[PDB]
RNA sequence: UGUACAACGGGGUAUUGUAAGCAGUAGAGUAGCCUUGUUGUUACGAUCUGCUGAGAUUAAGCCUUUGUUGUCUGAUUUGU
RNA sequence: GAAUGUUACCGCAAUAGUAAUUGAACUUAGUACGAGAGGAACAGUUCAUUCGGAUAAUUGGUUUUUGCGGCUGUCUGAUCA
RNA sequence: AUUCAUAAUAACUUUUCGAAUCGCAUGGCCUUGUGCUGGCGAUGGUUCAUUCAAAUUUCUGCCCUAUCAACUUUCGAUGGUA
RNA sequence: GAAACUGCGAAUGGCUCAUUAAAUCAGUUAUCGUUUAUUUGAUAGUUCCUUUACUACAUGGUAUAACUGUGGUAAUUCUAGA
């Protein structure tokens, strides 16, 4: 899927386009608000831990 | 490990304050210090002139 | 091989186990056995069967999943640039709270020349 | 006279659907009380909630067992 | 099921009986054939019909497990049972 | 024509309104301070009135039918009290 | 001076006559039985709440659009995130 990242400290945002389902698993069942840490779906992204803020789907 | 897109490059806050307090608190100042000199002004290039456009202050 | 649920009790249903059930408003249910459909026959509700899903959810049995969302108390901590303040003169101005004599002193020749525009329009006016 | 057998028990898996008893400022409301209320308390009251996916039953043609207690020499017949 | 020396096991097989059946679709091919109209088949594959023999993982039915629960009337003083 | 208007007492209100608004002219007083006063307006706002209306409403008035003479009233139909 | 917010308006106008036969409607009354944006004219000295530091009254505070940029989907006067 796609993954618009926004580092609001900078101001920053950037787009991840991502691969590997079982990376991406991780955010399954979760809700708008809860934390996850990165290194899990991807390890660029390791000590980072990113807070959801909503997104959009297929259609 | 830092992230070339997001934490490596920062951008700016597009605009200043308007409101006079706001000032205030932004650069912590008084209820005196005569806000009228602590504007933020936008230089500009319309072509070899320039001008900076303090923009306001209501309140 | 997909692991549904049950429409009626939430259970889990495995392959080859159940039924499924088809009403006519082109709607589908999944039940494991025909002990939930046949209470779905007779139109029970589950909220008040005691042995479902929705039940002891709806009466907060074996609710321990869910806590709480806790909160946040952290300022931004970032001085970010106004795009036309110059961070670091703007850092700069704003150590300038002392020293406001200069404001003063600046409403003073403001001052002057106030009286002075005001005497030279009196005397333009004659 | 033993990875022996049985009867009980324990555990598993199943079925049903949340036991009795106790408590509750839950309860349609209603009588009564006096310290008269500043929830004032006492009696009635189907039912509800908690202890409770509890309790009960579970091999008679289910599984299993480091458990407890016992049983393990009676009669008859047969020959190239 | 007596008798074949007894008893137990593993087996041979004389004889007798016998069961599998039919169709459609796709492709073959709008090809062959024929002026055109129209219009095939063999092989292959997927299924089905009728019949039979077993089985009971699942689905369904059955329920004296009178297993669990509920309901009525009545009787056990009431409650429990 | 009134329990009208209005006023007064007792209180009540989760508390209403009572200008943190804006453009021009910029003027006068001085113990000359960014001192004190000061105009023409626009907007908005509580209530009363008015106007624009609106809603109900009085009286009287409508075509053919009797091969429609009984209708309404279960649960609103007529009226009364709240 | 585009855009966007705010305030207004969009309930006027225009079209048609299907329904509707004491219903509409006409003419005539009433609101001492009511609401009324708008105009128009009038119209708040009383609000510091233990109201002697409780206070900015030369005037108090938090958002948020537009905009920057990242994106979504086939599409729509769709939109999220920062």
């Amino acid at each position: 899927m796609k993954l618009n990242i926004s580092y609001p400290v900078n101001g920053s945002q950037k787009t991840f386009e991502i691969d590997d389902e079982h990376r991406i698993r991780v955010f399954f069942d979760k809700r708008i608000g809860q934390e996850v840490d990165g290194e899990a779906v991807g390890d660029e992204f390791k000590g980072y831990v990113f807070k959801i803020s909503g997104g959009n789907d297929k259609q | 490990q830092e992230l070339e897109g997001l934490t490596d490059t920062t951008v700016p806050k597009r605009l200043g304050p308007k409101r006079a307090n706001n000032i205030r608190k932004f650069f912590g100042l008084s209820k005196e210090d005569d806000v009228r000199d602590f504007v933020i002004r936008r230089e500009v290039t319309k072509g070899e002139k320039t001008y900076t456009k303090a923009p306001k202050i209501q309140r | 091989m997909k692991v549904e649920i049950d429409s009626f009790s939430g259970a889990k249903i495995y392959p080859g186990r159940g039924t499924l059930f088809v009403r006519g408003d082109s709607k589908i249910f999944r039940f494991q056995n025909s002990k939930s459909a046949s209470l779905f026959k007779q139109r029970k509700n589950p909220r008040r069967i005691a042995w479902t899903v929705l039940f002891r959810k709806h009466h907060k049995k074996g609710i321990t999943e869910e806590v709480a969302k806790k909160r946040s108390r952290k300022t931004v901590k970032a001085q970010r640039p106004i795009t036309g303040a110059s961070l670091d003169l703007i850092k700069e101005r704003r150590s300038l709270k002392p020293e406001v004599r200069k404001a003063q002193r600046e409403e003073k020749q403001k001052a002057d020349k106030e009286k002075k525009k005001a005497a030279k329009a009196a005397r333009k006016a004659e």
